[PDB]
This record gives structure tokens, C-alpha cells and sequence, in this order.
């Protein structure tokens, strides 16, 4: 992303909504819902705020942060040595290697019995009040506005309270702003290119960037001069 | 053990096997002897 | 003179991916996973905008100097040979 | 799948349908099974718990667990060795090898007599109540709203209580994010392209992951230094 | 298939139809001859049940089970060497070999005198009463329902009590989840992706199976080393 | 770009908007939001003023300006070298390199602990009013106004108040300019293409101007006679 | 220099099956069962969302660096022959 | 109009390139047996 993520909060949404006379009967309860939806739908990871735990592992099982959205990785705690993913079917199970987890709900499942282990993951930025923040990026903002109005549009042409051409522009216009807004968020910085520049040249190839939190990943690779 | 057609699987990786069978096992085939017979072959000659 | 150049839009990057370890794990498997159903592509689907927004393949920043290199080249055999004759020391009178 | 499968339960699907107001003849009792259908119809193995069993088979059969939904593997208990299928058209059967299993009803149908096996499985989470409990996954949590806005509009297109275009645009908008849906789900996180980075680089090609519990199939393949 | 078919009685697909109020004059009676149809017109060899009886033949003829739908195979009880097929126009004629079978009602007719059979079979799952008992999968329950209501639409359209429309989008629904309902029946679980995997990778080619009772047709291929 | 930027205050907007007089309504709050939107909807980075302010990272972490939108580079204010970003995913966490830099909100999230750290930024430039003050250009002046033009009329559309055909023409014509705009600004000078000309043409290539702030980047390479 | 990238949607994958062990049995069996019938895929045949999606085949993230490479490659045995034959000493007098 | 048209059909299996892959394969192998014995193909005649 070239942009920085300046939070603001959810009723920044409200007064854009609201110069619409066909959305006045909007509320902050239907803001929030919907800007939800919209947060997952596009699904960028730069929305979200990187946090890390270290969590202690019972046997196999360990509790997982309340504010848990997705895990960026999982290590352990003494070692760092990353942890990849459990394709075992029968784990934790005996009958009569390579450490792996595993997540459904506010459990992890771990290939090891006894450890501590950190967690680096992705969490909604909250408020005073316990209510998301958005970013004030005027491109999200208006995909966000027009999200809003194109689910309250749709209800009313269920309805038959709006034209057919008043929401086939509408579903038009989030269309494009949604892939505005996707480009917005993805497409690198010059700071990151430098990164990916660095990743993508390189004459012995680095293979094993997940073993470490993928540190070096963006890193030089220099050659002697012989 | 090379040259007498015995591949050691813990020599060539590390091994997360016993039976002799190829779906876990490795055949190994023996292109570096025909390389030594050659030079052994020549100093029975010299 | 650099090589051609791959003009790629990232519109199918799927979510929670950064186009970082997007790209690192598309060296090592020679597979890029994407995502068709992307938020940034329900236009193209749904009829409402350019259907080539999911579609055309991706273009190449492609100069040709490479058969002006090569045409370079051969006139400076042509003008070495010249030059030969008009001495009257032939290439292979010179080796 | 990227996103952790947080649990909700199911009358929260209702506070979004019901702000339709064509929607608001909708009960728990239909969210139930439109619920089910859509769990079903999608096919995500993330919504499911995994379980482990240890049955005993007393002449090759075994009862089956009460909750069971679909078999990972059956493997054999002081082996670990798995079962693939039985593919025998004669099994239990007497006239006058590798071991298998067969499963159609709540019972299992094995090669071997007399022998104890553990049997991963998957299995609905409930409530506290017997119910189920659905992801709060906006992406899952929107196109199951639009499922049963779906079922109910095509009951009331076939009444004649809906227009042709309110049923287009609304079989058009579960069609969208039922794909985006089934791509959030599905799409590995970055824990598990490391696993299939493993897989799918090998000198030594490892073809024989079914015996184990698919325990050794991302792991890390080593070559050693010569 | 990769879910495991949990029984469930006819009438739990009437609480389905009947949430239509068009098909509020539906039986159980009429269940019973569109859910018989339906499995029928599907095919899925997994709704049915395997079975094993041997019978006697008296002098190239034996007679049959009365549950039976479909041979497996019929098999020689002292040997085990399967039957494969009468191609004989002239079977037990005399005028002035490999052994066979031929059905047509509840008489089988083989190419050996006097012997005993084994013959594995499908037959239907019925109740404690006499009737069909159809699998729980919210996609064959799904599709059977709209099977019904597709054959009771199009009676309905005969007689002009029904849109066009109407009947469109039933015929497309239907058309739809006749697919979906096919695929979730016979595409593998990981477990006969395993004894397909098996069969396909074989350096020695195994082309005898159908003289056992496919038994070792999973089965793995084994290379000695050298 | 070719021409300069010389800053106009924003009711220099209104002059145009309110020539037409259906856009009579508007006022310097809407012409405010919707310049906003539009200066962020086409990324123009010549609209932006360039800053650098020294900040101090006590701990992994620095308070960035207040009037910041996107970073140009972060370097050390030691060494001059500057720093790529962060892609490790448990930086400042200890168990039991080349620096980097990540930015959030206000925070900016380093790799060095105790340092103090050169960033070269944009902000909006303002007015003696704390407010967004717009380049006098006739063809950015003419695309805002087609802008707000196209955003009032899609209200008035959605509201019955405007001709499909007159939504269709600002849509038309607002999408000419925007890409005329757009290349207006991004187009290089005479001046530009030299040091493009620079970077393009080098026979030695210079792969390393991230280091510096792209000082070197279009100086023009020399080669010695020999 | 890495190989060409595929861009692989997963849209087809069937029901109850990971991506993992999907592709870990097409490793072997050069076969992939896929499910044309799937709940994503209900757009494309019932005309509801754009045909393209059940269609067009796999794209690639194809860089043509091998013609580059051949190019300097044909360029150093250029060089290497002209500063042969300043010195008067020619490949076959270098051997 | 298609049953006054479009020509006759073929079952045509090419199992040829199957049989000419499978020969090309036995020359392979009886070619890697003579270099691992030392005994060429020139030095048996």
C-alpha cells in the first residue's frame, strides 16, 4: 500500500451516506454490519492490526487470543523455528518430526505437547467504544459508501421502490470502485518493490523463508567479487 | 557398499525406509563402476 | 537494452495474501494460486463493466533492439571485410 | 482457509435476514435447515470438527459414532497402519491382504475380524443446545443470508408474490458469493502453501503418505551435502 | 462418495415439499413413486445395499433373490472363480468352458449344472415398515425434493395452473442440483483416491481382477530392490 | 508533468459548478468532500507536498507527523542508508539484519531500537484556512468539476430528477477527462525524460539507487576512452 | 530467472477434499478429479454471472528472460572473437 | 441438417504412439544394461 492508514471512526461513514435523501433511514447499527461485510468481502490485510501473543501449549492444545482473526504464523517460543500446518489425521492420538498446528475456534491444535508458543496475527483496530475503525482513505470510504448503498438499494428493488436503472448503476459504480479500491490496498509501495526486488533477484536461491518469521525474505543477496 | 549396488537412504537424505521395496526404498543403479573397471582394467595392463 | 517486460495487474492476488510471499512461493512451485471471486472482480462477472477486466492475458513492454543489435553487428562484418580487400590482406592471410 | 473459524450461533443469521421486510416471516426452525442445505451444498471440510475414535470390530464390522458425517481415514490401533477401501465384491463371505473398510450406514464394514481400529472423522459443531453452530465469517455469514433469501424468493416467484427481476438479481448475487465463499474457504493461508511447498518439491518423490495420517506429507524433504 | 449415507425415513422430505404452499396436496404415496423414480433415473450405486447370498442350480438355472436390483457378481462357491457373461445363443441346448451367467427375472441362468453360487447383489434399504429409506445428505434430500416438485410443476403447467416461468426456473434448478447431487456421490473420498491411486500405478500391469472379487484391485504394487 | 502546479484556493471550483444551474445547491462543505475524494481517486502524486521530518524511534517504534498520506522513503539519519520494510512477522518479539520499517497508524514500526530516522513524505497542501487548497490547472479544474458534476447527478438519477441521457453524458464526459487528467500529470517533462533517459540507457546497470534517496538515479553514465 | 508461473484457480476442487492431498494425488496419478457441478460454479451455467468463469483456461506469469539471456550470451562470443583477432591470435592459434 | 451432413465418425484409439513409446523405452534399457556391464553394443558384434 502507497498510503498510510489513517483511522477514523465509523460515523465518518454516516455523514457521506446521509446526503443521499434515499438513505436517511440509515443507522450506525446498519453502518456497522455492513462495514463488516465489506471488511471481510474485500479481505485486505492492511485493515487489520498486527498483534503477537505467546500462548502455552497444554498438551497439544493451547488457547487462542479473543481478538483473533487470522494467524499470520505460529513458532515456538524457545527455538523460533516457525511451525507449518497439520495434515496428520490421527495427531494428538497414540497408537498400541516436523512441528505442525492447527486452528478451529479458540483453540489451536499443536504437534507438541508441552511449549510455549508465539503467535503473530491479524485483529480488528477498535475504538473507545468497542466499535471497528475505519481507514480515511477517501477511496475506501466511497466503496465503503457505495457498499452501504448498494445493500440498502437492493432491499428496496426487492421492495420495487427504486428503478431498475437506479440500482444497475449503483451495482455498477461499487463495481468498479471495489477493484479501485483492491488495487489501492495491494499494489506495493516503492519500499516494498524494493523487497520484492530483492526476493526476486537472486542468483542462489533463498528457499526456506518461512522457517524464520520471513525475515530476510526482502533482504540483498550479494555475490562476491572474485 | 556403493560399488557392491547398496544405497544407503540416510546418505543422500534425511529420513523421516527397512523394507526392501521400492514405494519407500530407492533403486540404485550402478554407473560409477563401469568407470573404475576401466582404470583397474588398465593397471592389470601397464 | 534490458529484456521484455511483464505489465501484471494484481487483481486475483487472493485475500490475506501479500504480494510478497504471493510471489515467493510462485518461484519455488512454479503455481500462483489466485482468486477468481475476488471482491475487485464482481463487475466483469456480473455484466456490469468489461468483460477483458477478467480476460485478455497480460501484455509485454517488448522493444526489438535485439535485430537492430544483430543488424549492427553484421555491417561491422561487412565493413571489417571491406577493409580487408582494399589491403589485400585476406582473412585467411591473416591467420 | 486464511481466517480462523470463529463460532456463532444461528439466530445470528436472522438479525440480517430479517432486516428485509419481505423476509420477515422466517423462523429458526427455517434458518435450521436452509442452514444444513447450504452447509452441505458448499462441501468446506473448515466447518466441520475433527474427531478421533477408537471402535472395536468384532467380526468385520464395527459400529460407527453417533455424530459422524464423513470419514478422514480408519486406520488400525496397535499398527497405526491406515485402510484404504473395499473394493471386494465378496468380503466377510467364505469360498467352500491389505486391509480395507466399508462404510454405509452406522455401521463399518473391515477386512479384519477381530481387531480395534480409530476412525478420524468429521462431525457438526452444536450448542449448548443441539444445534448448530455456524462461522461468523461475514463472506459465510452473507452468502448464507443470500441462500435463504434465495429459497424463500423462489417460493414466492412461483406464488407470483415476486417480481422476474427481484428473483435475477437475487439468484445473480448468491451465484457471486457462493464462489467467493467457496475461495475463502479453500484458499490456503500461508502456514498451509509451506505445506504444500513441501509436497510438491521433492527429489525423492514421496508417494506413500496414505500409510501414515497424511503426518509426513508437508514436511520438508533434506538432501544431504556430497 | 466422501459424506457416509445416514439413513432417514421418506416422510422427512415432506416437511420440505410442504414448506411450498403449491405442493400442499403431496402424499406419502406420491413420495414413494417420485422418490423410486428419482433413485432410479440417478443411478448412485451408494444408495443401495450390498449383499451376499448363495444359491443352488439345479441344472443351469437357479433362482434368485426376491430383494435383488443389480448382480455385482456371481461367483462359484467351491472355487471362487467369478462368472463373467453368457454370450452363448445356444447356452444348455445339446446338439445330436470359462463358466457364465445370464439373468433375466428372478431366474439366473449359468453354463454349470448342478452348483452352488455366490452371488453379491443390491438391493433397496427399506424400513420397519416395507418402504424405501432414503440418505440424510442435504444435496440428494435437496434435489429429491426438487425432483418432486419439478414432476408436480409440470403437471401443473399442463393443465395452465403454472408460468412458464415458474416451470423454467424449476427445470433449471433441478438441472443444477442433478449435477451437484451426481458429483457428491461419485467423485472419491481420500480413501478410494488411495485404491484408485494403487490401481493406476502399477509397473507390472494386474489385468485379472474381475476373477477375484475386485479384492485386490486397490491393493498396492510392491518392487523389490536390486 | 509538464506544466506547473500553481495552487488555487477551492471555491475557485464553484465559480464553474454553479454556472450550471442545477448545481445550484452546492455548497464549499460538499465541494470540500468530493475534492477529496477525487484528488485520492486518481493518486496523482504532484498534487501532494513533499516533506522530511527527522523522527526518534525509542523502541521499535516512532510517532510519525501529523499531517502525513504516504511515505516516499524512510532512512537512518546516521548513515544516510534507507530502510526497505517489514516483512519478518515477530520483529520486535525475542525468542527464549538489513533494517526495515512498517507504518500503521500515527506509528511507524522500525527494526532498530534506538534511533533516529529520516522520513521523506507527502501531505495535502492548505491554505491559510486549515483547508485542501487544488492545483489551478484547467484540465484538473475541469475533471473535479465533472467529478462533483457526476456525483450530484447520480443522486438526482437515483432520485427521478435527471434523464438516464443525462447521467449517460457526464458519465461519458467525466471519463474522457479523468484519463486526460490523468496523463496530464504523469506524462514526463522535457526535463523528466532526461532523467529517464538517464536510468534507461546504461551500459555498467545501476541496480542499487534505493539506497540513496534515487539520488543517482537519472545521472547519466560515462564511459572512459580506451 | 525462474520458470513460467501458473495461475491456478481452485474453484473446481471437490467437495470434502483439501487442497493438499488434491494435489498430492494428481502428483502421482497425472489425474485431478474435479467437480464442474460445485456450489461456486452455479453463475456460469445457470447464466447468471459472466461464462468465462467455467472457461478460458489456466493463465501464465511468463517472462521471456531466456531470450535475454541467449542475446548476451551471443554478444560475449562477439566480443570474445573481436578482441581475438585485434591480438592477432586466433582461436585456432589458441589451440 | 446434420443427418444429411457432417461426415463419417472413426473410433480411432491411437495406441500406436503407445506402442512406439513402449518400444522406444526397451531400447533405453537395453542400452543403460550394456553401458553398466561395459559391454557395448559395438563390442557384442
Amino acid at each position: 500500500m502507497v498510503n498510510n492508514i489513517n483511522w477514523v471512526k465509523l460515523p465518518v461513514i454516516l455523514d457521506r451516506l446521509l446526503r443521499h435523501p434515499l438513505l436517511t433511514d440509515l443507522n450506525l447499527e446498519t453502518a456497522i454490519q455492513y462495514t463488516l461485510d465489506f471488511i471481510s468481502a474485500m479481505g485486505l490485510p492492511n485493515v487489520y492490526v498486527d498483534k503477537i501473543e505467546t500462548i502455552d501449549i497444554k498438551e497439544y492444545r493451547g488457547e487462542l487470543p479473543c481478538d483473533l482473526i487470522s494467524i499470520n504464523q505460529v513458532r515456538l517460543h524457545k527455538n523460533g523455528i516457525a511451525l507449518r500446518a497439520m495434515t496428520d489425521n490421527f495427531n494428538a492420538y497414540p497408537t498400541h518430526g516436523e512441528p505442525s498446528f492447527k486452528t478451529q475456534g479458540r483453540v489451536i491444535f499443536t504437534s507438541i505437547k508441552h511449549e510455549k508458543v508465539d503467535i503473530s496475527y491479524k485483529a480488528i483496530m477498535l475504538d473507545d467504544e468497542g466499535l471497528p475503525l475505519i481507514p480515511d482513505n477517501p477511496i475506501f470510504l466511497k466503496t465503503l459508501e457505495l457498499y452501504i448503498k448498494k445493500e440498502w438499494f437492493t432491499i428496496l428493488f426487492d421492495m420495487g421502490k427504486i428503478s431498475p436503472a437506479v440500482l444497475n448503476n449503483t451495482q455498477q459504480e461499487y463495481a468498479f470502485k471495489a477493484g479501485q479500491c483492491n488495487n489501492e490496498f495491494v499494489i506495493p509501495s516503492v519500499s516494498e518493490m524494493e523487497a520484492i526486488t530483492n526476493m526476486w533477484n537472486q542468483l542462489i536461491p533463498r528457499v526456506t523463508e518461512f522457517r524464520r518469521g520471513f525475515k530476510n525474505l526482502g533482504d540483498k543477496e550479494y555475490i562476491r567479487v572474485h | 557398499d556403493l560399488l557392491n549396488g547398496r544405497l544407503h537412504m540416510s546418505d543422500l537424505e534425511l529420513v523421516l525406509i527397512k523394507a526392501a521395496y521400492i514405494p519407500d526404498r530407492l533403486q540404485h543403479y550402478p554407473i560409477m563402476n563401469s568407470k573404475l573397471n576401466v582404470l583397474r582394467g588398465e593397471e592389470s595392463k601397464r | 537494452n534490458w529484456g521484455s517486460i511483464l505489465e501484471l495487474d494484481l487483481s486475483k492476488v487472493p485475500k490475506g495474501w501479500d504480494v510478497g510471499k504471493w510471489m515467493y512461493y510462485a518461484r519455488v512451485n512454479h503455481i500462483a494460486v489466485i482468486d477468481s471471486f475476488k471482491e475487485g472482480t464482481i463487475g466483469a462477472s456480473t455484466g456490469k463493466l468489461a468483460g477483458a477486466l477478467n480476460n485478455a492475458g497480460k501484455g509485454m513492454i517488448e522493444t526489438n533492439i535485439g535485430n537492430y543489435i544483430q543488424q549492427q553487428i553484421n555491417l561491422l562484418e561487412f565493413i571489417k571485410m571491406e577493409m580487408a580487400d582494399v589491403a589485400g590482406i585476406s582473412k585467411q592471410r591473416e591467420g
